[PDB]
């Protein structure tokens, strides 16, 4: 019966442009080589062009 | 909250909660994904709840 | 107590205890006020951040 | 049209194959990729299954 604070937190990811993020480890990018992505959370391999 | 970057790693650690469930996504993973909109509905209820 | 299991998160799940997610086994956890706290106060045992 | 249909079922049958990729099956997200991302593998193990 004690008062517990309760919160919710509703991370909306729908296909659109990214607004909010976390910490940034951000690099420059390479062309003509494989690499690992994280564009906005999507990640993936493959050539830059 | 948007349009802004957010840390999410303090806040994991700031303190304990009694009941802190993550539904759809890991909790510890947040800090690099990119959230497209964020809410928060923040209140005290009872505890048999 | 709760967190004490196979896939959680927290300073006891990640910074103090791990445990793999292949348990054969059992967790046994019991009340000991009696014992393990004294009248006026029990600093013996230690924790990290 | 005899030598056509041949050709056209072939594409028909190759078509449909790429184009089951698109669906969940049941899983959250039809792309395996994201699912590694945000999931723990004690979790995302069950969904990728």
């Amino acid at each position: 019966y004690q008062p517990y604070r309760v919160v919710v937190l509703s991370f909306e990811l729908l296909h659109a442009p990214a607004t909010v993020c976390g910490p940034k480890k951000s690099t420059n990018l390479v062309k003509n080589k494989c690499v690992n992505f994280n564009f906005n959370g999507l990640t993936g391999t493959g050539v830059l062009t | 909250i948007s349009n802004c970057v957010a840390d999410y790693s303090v806040l994991y650690n700031s303190a304990s909660f009694s009941t802190f469930k993550c539904y759809g996504v890991s909790p510890t993973k947040l800090n690099d994904l990119c959230f497209t909109n964020v809410y928060a509905d923040s209140f005290v209820i009872r505890g048999d709840e | 107590v709760r967190q004490i299991a196979p896939g959680q998160t927290g300073k006891i799940a990640d910074y103090n205890y791990k445990l793999p997610d292949d348990f054969t086994g059992c967790v046994i956890a019991w009340n000991s006020n009696n014992l393990d706290s004294k009248v006026g106060g029990n600093y013996n045992y230690l924790y990290r951040l | 049209g005899k030598l056509q249909d041949v050709v056209n079922q072939n594409a028909q049958a190759l078509n449909t194959l790429v184009k089951q990729l698109s669906s969940n099956f049941g899983a959250i997200s039809s792309v395996l990729n994201d699912i590694l991302s945000r999931l723990d593998p004690p979790e995302a193990e069950v969904q990728i299954d």
